[PDB]
């Protein structure tokens, strides 16, 4: 009854585990990184990473070790999934296919069990004989490995400790032990079990039973020849081996809690060691005692080597080199030139992987383009929190820079025998053309012989019969190659100046006012070929290719296009496109993998059309709004088949993709035109020159998305954007110490410490307070700022901090009332330790004036303002349980109008037209109305359903969408029936889906240009989406047909494609919760769908081998394996 | 007396068929014992039968006593029975515990003389902790928190539960909202929040007197704490633990009207005047007290405070002393140190 899509713009970025062995080959050491569903498999080589495949799995990937069982060339893959799917999967490669193959997999679930607090712990033999796994407290769950177990079929094992923190398998011994540290009341223990499998139980353990420090958080297994384990809490290491036993106290490690480690020795002589704050150690092991030939330690001591980010999972690749991965920074790669003491640091960053970590609030603004939007997320946390603006366009890597005086065009010329270089470009200036040469890099300009010095060329090109041709307004000169000067000059009858001329292989156009004349290239002579007349002046012309069956001229009179026969003067056909203004730029393309010509208006707009080869001309009437100024299209040899440029104050780049094209914005300012050149200096790049400068370099494929981040060294929590003031307003949270002095000191500069204009809210509203349980020393306090943040240097032009032991919660910028200025109201609240639910909060209201933040108004309330929206010029306040309506008198004081009391906690507002949403974290969706007869809210619908529910947003005046707890997604639809009046009070639910990740942030808005098309898209609206992980989704809604279709075509591939770990894809997107488990409805996978267009076509066949396709019809044919792909093609393009 | 030791329970969300107990008109929250003392034949016949083969009653909880009509009510399962025939009457005690609740999905009158009704029962959903979809994995090892420790000498035990909450809601700075949040949603801080404020109306041991689970805890508040029939259906028809423990601290902090006890009618005082200047509830204000004998300041343990016995005006009890000061320069003037057990808490309506 909803029928929506959801598809992913932007895979995850979040790295939750990485593990490194010989995968790929017996000799190649890789790199397996994990992110949700994307298993990243690089190579590591000497300068870095390689990737190799990127393989999406059917689950979030909990567990990956790579294991060699004894009889194996290279590792296997041992994965396992959060909702309990496990598989071993095997690398396979023939010669150019890579396939990720699957020896075994099943589903390792039990049927009851509560789930372990500590989560699944996955660990495995090393000599590869069983696969421990805790899911389930008390409960040790054993997976033999055996060539015939290609199910899986594990074995439980009942342990005596239920509460089991870390738990490892031992080196160095005959069966397999276990070692774990247990909490019991006594304190916390390591205990050592011993397995067989024979006997299905545990047994006596090689050790005893000891006990270890209060906080001893994991367990480190030590290989031989030190064997025993290490476990390592908060204030020592402890090294446990039976009879043997040492303990550090180290000075160093206190300040931060050691939460992941590493191993970079094969004989295990030194570890890795990171703690939460990103700081890393490193273990060294003393072995001095080999008394009897055996190693045994000595002493234990911990170094320091540097500050790195902040880490989730460490790894040592070869040669000092360590993937810091970060869940919530940015993954690294950080060289361990343990010698270099530059300032006390033996760490060196070397790459950066991008990483939208924690987005926690986004928002879509309409930045430079004015037509297609842009993404502004609060991304990262802690010390590495920053801004990243989200866009989507084809982006341009720029190599070469050079500054011109106002260069309005430019063209290769060759002066050397035929070696796919270009020695000197011709640029085109006002009155003369300077040609430059360069070799290299350089800049001089050089005179040709045969190219007219100061003329202001208009056309030279690469003419035929081996002569170069230097088309100008006073003549045509053609030079030789090899005598390289004046061999012919095609001088006009009247003498006049040529306006446009066109340009060929070997036929040359020169149209001058009304007439024009054509003219076919010679061996070291100029033969003008035919003359002809036109009603009115050609403004341009081009005739693109050898002779061309057809002249297009677009007439200066009459605006209009018309297509003749370019070697004779017989006219064909004629078309008035609109008649605006003269056109600037007609060519004639191949990129649509066909013939195809478009025109391109003085004001940017271009009119699609189709042409014919042979002969024939049409219309296809299309509309592509390029932008608001004149546009010179060209091509570029460096593309997939030919492109098209079109440079303008928004430059575009036009590619066919199955039969519909695609204008790609490009990531640069404005071009005023652009050129290829394949030459040597920089190959298969596109040198552009705009109004200030010309510059070079390449393009990459399409439609990329581009992230810039803006660090911030903070916390941010919200954003807006005020168009007016052209800025932004972020929420922004750094942690400081409590100083002995009587204050407190920042730990790092921050982005709030570093403003322009810091300002200091005094606006003490309230007195006196109470704090008789005060804080201490060395305890952390949270300070929150207002950063007015830039929208074009993206610096932070003020900081303002609010007062103590205040968290600003809420941000809107709105044009409050009847005011023609624009406010920030942000709302606080007061939170004190001793208090546990806030009594006293604020809604201040500055207004950003000349660069200094105004605190226009104030209201205290007594509550914590936990959402804000604006209705229509009044503010929608949400204090604690009660939903107030504010009123902004003409005084500049905001009034109290009306109030609506629930008996929930008013945490989600969300709001179109009058109707409003509101939710909480247990999932309690309600609606309300307002009335403006009566000015007072009724409550129109409820839904309550206990569960934790993360975000909400409005789809529709009926639908209304969320997220849910397990990472699932769900839509409620209200109204229909209408049978006893009690019906629609209630929301019906209507949409399930297992997204998989967890919603922080839901947007209207898309990153698509708003190229209206007259008839529209099926696809309704686009709600963005943003998770922790750093993925952006996105959700559009679906006519009736068209979801039944692509529901028919989802059951279709299930049966064709095929997963990794062969998990059934109904079951990874079965609704997924810790107590029931129901089928998805009302979601189509935009990303199964549009993985239609990478399977073969001998595999497409039977996905379409009877089917309807409906299409204004029945059921013609079966689809015929093409309606699909143009269906799938418009499904693609609103991401 | 019989005593039934096996433990039965009815899958949730399914339907059963049960007779109501026409004696029984209060709601039975479910892990509350209630006696019952049965003399009419039939009940007595039908209890018996029952006890025979399933001992489980149901009680059903109506809004309206004049209506009789209830959308919500228990099954409660018979611990002890003792039939005996006294006086001509074959009465029967029997104490039963609550099981499950149940919704009234049809009831009808049995020509038996007793009403059946067939109904389902609903389920009690325990919810995972908020922080588990969002918990960073290497931070996973550090969700046990060692043991927690309690004493005198720890007072508010402040500092711990400080560390608690930021230990537990670690990775809350990945989602939009702050960790205080979350802690308004956690079973074991809105358990220890019930305890605080229900050892300012009673100095029980709660260390052991309560129990550790959330569900029987909030069973056990929502039982013990003194309020009207209506918020306790209320309470009832809440199908979450964490709900029930938020809407019970509602109600607790809802009620600041210190009325008598014994007499539960007159008006005391008011939370909101607590003299916390400087065991004994200190109320800066006071009325409807009766203050009689001598201002003796003997052995007095604050200084400058003479105090002399108080009663209601009715109930003449001691309910504590209005200490007044002996000074010229001394604030407060008069201060009342009531007992805490002398006044039971009720809404200010
Ligand atoms: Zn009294």
């Amino acid at each position: 009854m909803s029928y929506n899509y959801v598809v992913t713009a932007q895979k995850p970025t979040a790295v939750n585990g990485c593990v490194t062995g010989h995968f790929t080959s017996a000799e190649d050491l890789n790199l397996l990184i994990a992110k949700n569903t994307r298993l990243e498999i690089y190579v590591v080589t000497a300068e870095g990473l390689r990737p190799v495949k990127e393989v999406g799995m059917y689950g979030k990937i909990a567990v990956m070790e790579l294991f060699r069982p004894k009889g194996e060339s290279k590792d296997l893959l041992f994965i396992l999934t959060a909702k309990y799917n496990a598989c071993i999967l095997e690398y396979k490669q023939s010669g150019e296919s890579i396939d990720i193959i699957t020896r075994a997999h099943g589903n390792v679930q039990d049927r009851i069990g509560r789930p372990s607090e500590t989560g699944i712990i996955g660990i495995i033999d090393p000599e590869c004989r069983m696969i421990g796994l805790r899911l389930y407290d008390g409960l040790f769950k054993v997976i033999p490995l055996d060539r015939d177990n290609k199910e899986l079929k594990a074995f439980n094992i009942r342990l005596e400790e239920l509460h089991v923190i870390d738990v490892k398998f031992l080196y160095g011994c005959q069966a397999p032990t276990i070692c774990f540290v247990y909490q019991d009341p006594q304190g916390r223990h390591v205990k050592t079990y011993e397995v067989s499998l024979r006997e299905k139980e545990f047994n006596k353990g090689p050790w005893k039973q000891e006990n270890v420090e209060a906080e001893a958080s994991m367990v480190i297994a030590v290989p031989e020849p030190f064997g025993g384990a290490i476990i390592i809490g908060q204030e020592s290491i402890t090294y446990h081996n039976g009879d043997k036993y040492l303990a550090i106290a180290p000075p160093i490690i206190k300040q931060s809690t050691i939460v992941c480690h590493n191993r970079v020795d094969p004989n295990g002589s030194r570890y890795l060691l990171g703690d939460m704050e990103g700081r890393l150690f490193m273990l060294l092991l003393e072995k001095e005692e080999q008394m009897d030939g055996t190693v045994t330690l000595k002493d234990l001591r911990v170094e320091l080597l540097g500050e790195t980010s902040i880490a989730e999972c460490l790894t040592y690749l070869d040669n000092g080199v360590v993937f810091v991965g970060s869940r919530l920074g940015d993954s690294q790669l950080v060289k361990l030139n343990v010698d270099s003491n530059e300032q006390g640091s033996y760490v060196v960053a070397m790459e950066t992987f991008t990483n939208l970590g924690p987005i926690v609030d986004m928002c879509v603004v309409d930045l430079e383009r004015q037509g297609q939007g842009q993404l502004v997320t609060c991304s990262g946390a802690f010390k590495e929190g920053s801004l990243r603006i989200i866009r989507n366009g084809i982006g341009i890597h720029e190599h070469a820079s050079i500054d011109l005086p106002g260069i309005k065009g430019l063209w290769p010329l060759r002066s050397d025998p035929n070696r796919e270089t270009d020695d000197t470009l011709v640029l085109s200036f006002v009155g003369q053309t300077r040609v430059l040469m360069l070799n290299g890099e350089e800049v001089e300009e050089t005179e040709l012989m045969g190219f007219v010095d100061d003329q202001q060329t208009f056309f030279c090109g690469n003419v035929a019969h081996q002569q170069l041709i230097q088309i100008t307004s006073a003549s045509v000169r053609l030079v030789s190659q090899e005598p390289k000067a004046l061999v012919s000059e095609w001088k006009e009858p009247q003498a006049k100046n040529i306006s446009v001329a066109s340009c060929n292989s070997s036929q040359v156009v020169v149209a001058v006012g009304r007439a024009l004349y054509y003219l076919q290239i010679h061996p070291q002579e100029l033969r003008q070929i035919s003359h002809t007349e036109m009603e009115h002046e050609v403004a341009c012309l081009d005739i693109t290719p050898g002779l061309s069956p057809l002249c297009a001229i677009g007439l200066w009179t009459d605006i209009s296009a018309r297509i003749l026969k370019l070697p004779s003067f017989e006219l064909l056909h004629k078309e008035m496109l609109g008649g605006e203004i003269i056109p600037r730029s007609i060519l004639m393309t191949t990129f649509e993998s066909s013939h195809y010509l478009l025109c391109a208006l003085g004001d940017g707009a271009l009119f699609y059309f189709g042409l014919n080869i042979e002969t024939g001309l049409l219309s296809d009437r299309k509309k592509v709004t390029l932008g608001t100024q004149p546009t010179v299209l060209r091509t570029f040899r460096s593309l997939s088949t030919t492109n098209v440029f079109a440079c303008s104050d928004r430059p575009t780049v036009i590619y066919s993709s199955n039969h519909k094209l695609v204008f790609s914005n490009v990531n640069l300012k404005e071009v005023n035109y652009m050129c290829p050149l394949n030459s040597d200096g920089y190959p298969d790049s596109l040198a552009l020159a705009n109004n200030s400068t010309l510059t070079i370099g390449t393009i990459d494929e399409i439609q990329k998305l581009h992230i810039r981040t803006v660090p911030l060294y903070e916390s941010p929590r919200k954003i807006c954007y005020q168009e007016v003031s052209q800025c932004f307003g972020v929420l922004s949270s750094r942690i400081e110490v409590q100083d002995t002095s009587g204050g407190t000191t920042a730990l790092r500069p921050s982005a709030s410490t570093q403003a322009l204009s810091s300002s200091v809210s005094s606006s003490k509203l309230f007195s006196s307070s109470t704090a008789p349980h005060e804080t201490s020393f060395g305890e952390e306090v949270e300070v929150h700022n207002l950063l007015i943040i830039d929208q074009h240097t993206f610096e932070v032009l003020h900081a303002h901090q609010f007062l103590q032991n205040e968290y600003a919660l809420s941000l809107v910028s709105c044009k409050l009332g009847k005011d023609p200025n624009t406010y920030f109201i942000v709302g606080t609240a007061m939170v004190y330790p001793e208090e546990a639910e806030p009594k006293q909060g604020r809604i201040v209201v500055f207004q950003y004036s000349d660069g200094k933040l105004q605190t226009v108004a104030e209201k205290e309330v007594k509550g914590a303002v936990y959402s804000m929206v604006e209705f229509n010029g009044k503010l929608l306040a949400s204090i604690n349980s009660t939903v107030r309506l504010y009123e902004w008198t003409t005084e500049k004081e905001l009034r109290t109008e009306c109030n609506h009391y629930n008996n929930i906690m008013a945490l989600y507002l969300k709001t179109k037209g009058d109707f409003i949403l509101v939710g909480d974290l247990m999932r309690s969706v309600l609606l309300l109305a307002y009335k403006p007869m009566e000015g007072n809210f009724e409550e129109i619908a409820r839904d309550f359903n206990p569960n934790w529910m993360s975000a909400v947003e409005i789809l529709d005046d009926d639908n209304f969408l969320g997220a849910e707890n397990a990472f699932n997604l769900f839509v409620c639809q209200k109204d229909s029936a209408a049978t006893t009046d009690e019906e629609r009070q209630h929301l019906q639910e209507v949409g399930l889906f297992h997204l998989g990740e967890f919603v922080n942030v839901f947007c209207h808005g898309s990153l698509v240009m708003q190229n209206l098309g007259e008839t529209s898209t099926p696809t309704q609206g686009s709600v963005l989406f943003g998770t922790v992980n750093g993925m952006i989704g996105l959700v559009t809604s679906l006519s009736e047909s068209w979801y039944n279709l692509l529901l028919d075509m989802q059951n279709r591939l299930n049966k064709v494609i095929k997963s990794v770990g062969k998990i059934e894809h109904s079951f990874w997107r079965s609704f997924h919760t810790e107590r029931k488990t129901e089928p998805a409805t009302g979601f189509i996978d935009g990303d199964l769908i549009e993985s239609f267009l990478d399977i073969s076509r001998p595999k497409m066949q039977e996905v379409v081998a009877n089917l309807q396709y409906d299409d204004g019809s029945g059921m013609k044919r079966e689809a015929t394996a093409d309606d699909l792909i143009k269906v799938v093609e418009e499904l693609t393009r609103i991401h | 007396m019989e005593e039934f030791h096996g433990r039965t329970l009815h899958d949730d969300d399914s339907c059963q068929v049960i007779p109501v107990l026409p004696q029984v008109m209060m709601i039975l929250i479910p892990g509350q014992t209630l006696p019952l003392q049965l003399f009419h034949p039939q009940e007595v016949s039908m209890v018996r039968n029952l006890i025979q083969k399933d001992r489980t009653f149901a009680v059903l909880a109506y809004s309206n006593v004049q209506e009789r009509e209830a959308q919500f009510g228990t099954t409660a399962e018979i611990y002890a029975y003792r039939e005996e025939q006294d006086f001509g009457i074959e009465i029967v005690k029997v104490k039963a515990i609550g099981r499950q609740r149940f919704k009234v999905l049809e009831l009808r009158t049995q020509s038996d003389g007793i009403q059946q009704a067939k109904v389902q029962i609903l389920p009690e959903c325990v919810l995972p902790s908020t922080m588990s979809a969002v918990q960073l994995e290497s931070l996973n090892k550090c969700q046990i928190f060692p043991s927690k420790p309690v004493s005198r000498e720890d007072q508010c035990s402040y500092k711990w539960w400080q560390k608690y909450q930021k230990r537990k809601f670690h990775c809350a700075n990945l989602t939009s909202w702050p960790r205080w949040l979350y802690s308004l949603y956690d079973a074991e801080t809105l358990m220890d929040r019930i305890k605080k404020q229900l050892r300012e109306w009673d100095e029980n041991l709660k260390d052991d007197s309560l129990p550790s689970n959330p569900i029987d805890f909030s069973y056990r508040v929502a039982a013990c704490l003194p309020i009207d029939d209506v918020l306790r259906i209320q309470l009832l028809k809440i199908g979450s633990a964490i709900q029930r423990l938020r809407c019970e601290l509602d109600i607790m902090n809802k009620c600041t009207s210190l009325c008598c006890k014994q007499c539960q009618e007159t008006e005391i005082t008011t939370k909101n005047e607590i003299f916390s200047l400087s065991e004994t509830l200190t109320v800066y204000k006071a009325c409807n007290l009766n203050l009689i004998g001598r201002p003796s300041t003997e052995h007095s343990w604050f200084p400058g405070y003479a105090w002399t016995v108080a009663q209601c005006k009715i109930c003449a009890s001691h309910i504590g002393w209005k200490f007044t000061a002996t000074k010229k320069d001394m604030s407060p003037q008069k201060f009342w140190g009531l007992t805490r057990s002398a006044l039971l808490p009720t809404i200010p309506d």
